């Protein structure tokens, strides 16, 4: 019913080989609590897993694609909580080569609450200018930053007669008038008939505020999901001591260099991420940053729980395993690298993992690839670490 | 910043050897992987080579292609053998420890 989005923008995939396997594991069977980003898909890719998606909380990015068409048929409303380049809630860019996307096919797309539309540099995309946008954008937030390119090489979404565009706002905020709490159309005059609640969905009943039930996303849920914190106000949020990367002091720090390693000593729970990069172990000549030493990594031998991701793209060649994390037990996956992964190990050259205490990954996928020395990847009980029917292990380029 | 060199036109049954020279000299020789993008498809993995030197080849090209490196010049080669008309595509080298990508060198077999 409810899934989470992804947070890479125009960046080449971390694994081009398992990109479609990553997507399918995320949007398999309705509401996306984040950004829907579909980039670098091959022309023969099958996207039958996107058929049931209904609403997107953030923005919809479809860029650098080669597919014939993306089947987001039932997509109703993209709320635009987050925006691409802080202006656009829908962004279609460079779909093709200088095949490519053919038609939008967003047949039921009715409301974009906050944000704009950006369509540019599409070699063979059509019907990008015959569809009105002012009838889709919400009245309250009319920041319709529209930048559409009309150049092509080949009042509806597509050529088919089933792609009829139902003008809603132009023909009350919404009508067919709808109830004040109904976002995307309605089939009647009551408050239990519309097909997308504007503010909250209390068991099929659209209301402005949750009955002080628990608010979560845009639905009045009876109890918060597994990996969500419940506050006294009544909200299911992710954040209400040590602080990891991207948390209240290191919001702009990208790696665990030698500058910010002393503050983790003696810690038993990091409220953030843990990113290891090539520049952590070779300090830049610009600043007096001594290269990190394998002996200085022992400050993580007391860690027990990490509230974010554990990303390793560089490791000292003297260390043959991750035994410095033999005490870490749970990765909460509340903050995921690129918005999708909670455990990544790429190009490390380790001979065995050594995460003997890991017993749960609260959210996000797992990438263990390009470790051409690494055995003991299958022997780990991965199904006993996952907690959702959306997590999977993606592994390529490893030791045979 | 990675630049490859060694592609071009070749006869079927021939051989080729690409290179991938790093513009900067890293402190550690890192890990570089070889890909191949047939037009319209995702760039398929070919081979990977680590800092130590242990390689890993895909199933399709294992036994024909050979990957190696020279730490003196920080260049990684991809020695191709018994080339075949189906092998024509764009060949790119990526730096796995950093996610830096090359620009590609088109290899044509005819």
């Amino acid at each position: 019913q409810v899934c989470t989005g992804t947070d890479m923008k125009l960046r080449l995939p971390a694994s081009p080989e398992t990109h479609l396997d990553m997507q399918r594991h995320l949007y398999q069977g309705q509401v996306v609590q984040g950004n829907l980003e579909l980039t670098y898909l091959p022309t023969n890719a099958s996207l039958s897993f996107l058929q049931d998606i209904q609403e997107v909380q953030g923005y919809v990015l479809i860029a650098h694609n080669q597919v014939r068409q993306v089947p987001l048929q039932r997509l109703r409303i993209v709320r635009g909580t987050q925006l691409f380049e802080d202006n656009y809630a829908l962004a279609v860019l460079d779909n093709g080569d200088p095949g490519g996307l053919r038609e939008l096919q967003l047949r039921s797309l009715t409301e974009i609450l906050k944000g704009g539309v950006l369509i540019q540099r599409n070699p063979q995309l059509c019907y990008q200018d015959t569809i009105l946008w002012k009838d889709i954008f919400h009245k309250n937030n009319q920041l319709a930053l529209t930048l559409i390119d009309t150049n092509r090489s080949r009042r509806c979404w597509g050529e088919s007669s089933e792609d009829c565009q139902s003008l809603t706002r132009t023909v009350c905020a919404r009508c067919k008038c709808c109830h004040e709490q109904c976002a995307a159309g309605c089939t009647g005059p009551k408050h239990s008939d519309c097909l997308a609640c504007l503010h909250f969905n209390h068991s099929g009943i659209c209301e402005l505020h949750c009955p002080a039930r628990y608010t979560f996303g845009a639905s009045c849920v009876t109890a918060c999901p597994y990996n969500y914190l419940s506050t006294d106000v009544g909200s299911c949020t992710l954040v209400c001591v040590c602080y990891g990367l991207g948390m209240e002091h290191l919001r702009e720090v990208r790696a665990v260099t030698s500058a910010n390693i002393q503050e983790f000593a003696g810690c038993k729970k990091i409220f953030g991420s843990l990113a290891f990069l090539p520049e952590s172990f070779d300090g830049d000549p610009a600043s007096n940053t001594a290269p990190l030493q394998p002996e200085q990594l022992q400050v993580f031998e007391t860690l027990e729980e990490i509230t974010g991701y554990l990303y390793i793209s560089a490791w000292p060649d003297s260390l043959p395993d991750l035994s410095v994390f033999q005490n870490l037990q749970v990765i909460r996956g509340r903050i995921l690298h690129n918005g999708a992964y909670s455990l990544t190990l790429q190009g490390l050259g380790i001979s065995w993992l050594g995460l003997r205490s890991l017993r749960e990954l609260g959210s996000g996928l797992a990438l263990i690839h390009h470790n051409t020395h690494l055995c003991f990847v299958h022997t780990v009980p991965w199904d006993q670490l996952f907690r959702n029917p959306h997590q999977a292990l993606l592994h390529t380029a490893n030791r045979p | 910043q990675l630049v490859e060199s060694g592609g071009g036109v070749v006869q079927p049954g021939g051989s080729l050897r690409l290179s991938c020279v790093a513009s900067r000299i890293p402190a550690s020789i890192r890990t570089m992987a070889w890909y191949r993008q047939t037009p319209g498809n995702q760039r398929d993995w070919l081979a990977t080579i680590g800092s130590s030197g242990t390689p890993a080849y895909a199933d399709s090209v294992k036994g024909r292609f050979t990957v190696s490196r020279d730490n003196a010049k920080n260049t990684v080669y991809l020695q191709m053998n018994s080339l075949r008309p189906e092998d024509t595509a764009l060949y790119y080298c990526r730096d796995v420890n950093g996610d830096y990508w090359g620009q590609g060198t088109l290899v044509t077999v005819s």
